[PDB]
């Protein structure tokens, strides 16, 4: 038994946005579904029980049903706001032996940013850590909206993936990301390739310079 | 209850004449691929009789 | 109006045994079920067990089945929590919830508390310049950073020049590395004022271990700037 | 009177791609429509005459129909082979003058290599040359399929494209080009600029070189 529920879902803000917690193999009309809501860096709070009831606290925005049609469950969120942006769960005791499934999580973001260019300023290796048995390589892609990013490398020779490091953007209130991935390649073998690129292909811009071992 | 023999109870496709089909897929009706959880509206094709 | 609170965590090594602990205060801890409800970095929520009313009754999952040992106390209104025989997957957010009924939603959460397994050594962080020699000064703007790697502990405070520069940081969180270390990225864009004139020295700053170096900028001299 | 028609096409061995040929003025349905095929170092040779009908030892494949509905015409060239990969050009009676208007051309191709970014291999002058004032640019590439060779030219300083003139690539072994690029230099005034950049778009990386003007 699996809640299945998709990853990330928004629309722009003013419309009625839905979330689905299709189960796997168990009866829709077995017990309640419930939703919860966390905001990050805090404890996750109900905001919906019974399928069918609000509990006191909540704006007349959160609106549950169940379709049986299909066995899955749904939220309308009428008036989509700022303040709406938190992490969504699901609850419904669903199996024989008396074990409690949670949802996937879905991470509703906002879409009131049109769209926003990235930059990408590539940053060649330091003389500190090249020293003996050290090397790093930085691209920091920056200044981007949309957060999936696809940073790919390889060496003009082969896809060179086993050793990347790469780090998680920083939400800020100019709704601009910055991603910075640090390909940990071998020291001691770095007479093996001649150049290494960062080819990012994100939606708005594209680089694919390379840098140079010695210049 | 005679677990060698066993017949298909429900098909997606109606068998033309002089035609046999011995692939076990499971069939959907009309949902979402469960990939064979044997869940919602996903059912093994085959039937044991007895 | 009710509270609930729990301390008690921290980071060891697998093999050992930690304990939890989350009080009562503002409600009858005679007719309320308990369950516990953890969530690792990263991942979604989870289940972890779930106590009858005086504690006869008892049911885990499958995952962490006989390692977990939950026992509620009515006598001090105290919910305890010890799991011997840890391991990496059990690195998680454990929170002790109050139930209003058995089928039926949890009403109030805890406050959370970071239990990670990782235990290996005790090594301070070094500062490595990104040195912008030739790809950050043919076209458009210019920016350095700096990074901080081979740290176990994580109170980095990223500055600049001492605390000199103000606007421009950009803190990047930490990523786990293969065995047990970490590694936290930062940068900074230079308007184009101070360049080969004043040297931003990026100051990295670790509480625990007697770490508290400043590395001079090099941009590759050997190049044009 | 011109007759218009797609400069080039491309595409890989399964469906057919019609040729379009549309006109200018008058009807297409007044005379008829003639398709000829020229071989690359031969004589051309007719394929397709009278549309609505097709002539003996040319296979059946090669079809074509009529388009009276803006005055144009399509030539549906069916089973595309490496037998089929040629020129292919459009002709119709309509000057009143006693005149045979052409079309002007097409490029179908097929696709059989993969796609590889092109390197970007600059060569500086020599000092043979360079007895008083003369000396060359080759910023020669290879390693790259299509044939729209798109270079720029740039001293580090302006992108100079005074005299600008591209080299015809040939066909390589494994089915390859060799397109060159030759800008025109400063005999006596090698003073102004002390670097010169290759820069090429040609469908991948965009990264220039630079070198020294006489050392």
């Amino acid at each position: 038994i699996v809640m299945t529920q998709p990853h990330s879902v928004s629309e722009s803000p003013g419309k009625t946005v839905t979330i689905s917690c299709t189960r796997s193999s168990g009866s829709i009309a077995s017990n309640y579904v419930q939703w919860y809501q966390q905001r990050p860096g805090s404890s996750p709070t109900t905001v919906i029980y019974e399928d069918n009831q609000r509990p006191s606290g909540v704006p007349d925005r959160f609106s549950g049903s169940i379709d049986s049609s299909s066995n899955s469950a749904s939220l309308t969120i009428s008036g989509l706001k700022t303040e709406d942006e938190a992490d969504y769960y699901c609850q419904s005791y669903d199996g024989s032996n008396h074990n409690v499934v949670f949802g996937g999580g879905t991470e509703l973001t906002v879409l009131s940013q049109p769209k926003a260019a990235p930059s990408v300023t590539l940053f060649p290796p330091s003389s500190e850590e090249l020293q003996a048995n050290k090397a790093t390589l930085v691209c920091l892609i920056s200044d981007f909206y949309p957060g999936a990013v696809t940073v790919a490398w390889k060496a003009d020779s082969s896809p060179v993936k086993a050793g990347v490091e790469t780090t998680t953007p920083s939400k800020q209130s100019n709704n601009k990301y910055a991603a910075s991935s640090y390909l940990s390649l071998t020291p001691e073998q770095w007479k093996s390739h001649r150049s290494y690129s960062c080819q990012v292909t994100h939606e708005g811009s594209t680089v694919e310079k390379t840098v140079a071992p010695t210049e | 209850g005679n677990y060698n023999y066993l017949y298909r109870l429900f098909r997606k496709s109606n068998l033309k004449p002089f035609e046999r089909d011995i692939s076990t897929e499971i069939y959907q009706a009309g949902s979402t691929p469960c990939n064979g959880v044997e869940g919602f509206n996903c059912y093994f094709p085959l039937q044991s009789y007895g | 109006e009710v509270q609930l609170v729990q301390s008690g965590g921290g980071l060891v090594q697998p093999g050992g045994s930690l304990r939890l602990s989350c009080a009562a205060s503002g409600f009858t801890f005679s007719s309320y079920w308990m369950s516990w409800v953890r969530q690792a970095p990263g991942k979604g929520l989870e289940w972890v067990a779930n106590i009858n009313q005086d504690g006869g009754e008892k049911y885990y999952v499958d995952s962490v089945k006989g390692r977990f040992t939950i026992s509620r106390d009515n006598a001090k209104n105290s919910l305890f929590l010890q799991m011997n025989s840890v391991r990496a997957e059990d690195t998680a957010v454990y929170f002790c919830a109050r139930v209003w009924y058995y089928y039926g939603p949890r009403d109030y959460w805890g406050q959370g508390t970071l239990v990670t397994v990782s235990s290996a050594s005790t090594k301070g962080p070094s500062v490595f310049p990104l040195a912008p020699s030739s790809k950050s000064t043919s076209g458009g703007t210019a920016a350095l950073g700096c990074l901080v790697k081979d740290y176990f502990p994580e109170p980095v405070t990223v500055s600049w020049n001492s605390g000199a520069l103000t606007s421009g940081v950009h803190t990047f969180p930490a990523v786990l590395q293969s065995s047990g270390l970490y590694s936290l990225s930062s940068v900074v864009t230079v308007p184009s004022s101070s360049l080969g004139t004043q040297t931003y020295i990026c100051n990295v700053n670790h509480k625990p271990s007697n770490t508290k170096v400043d590395k001079r900028v090099e941009p590759k001299s050997c190049d044009k700037t």
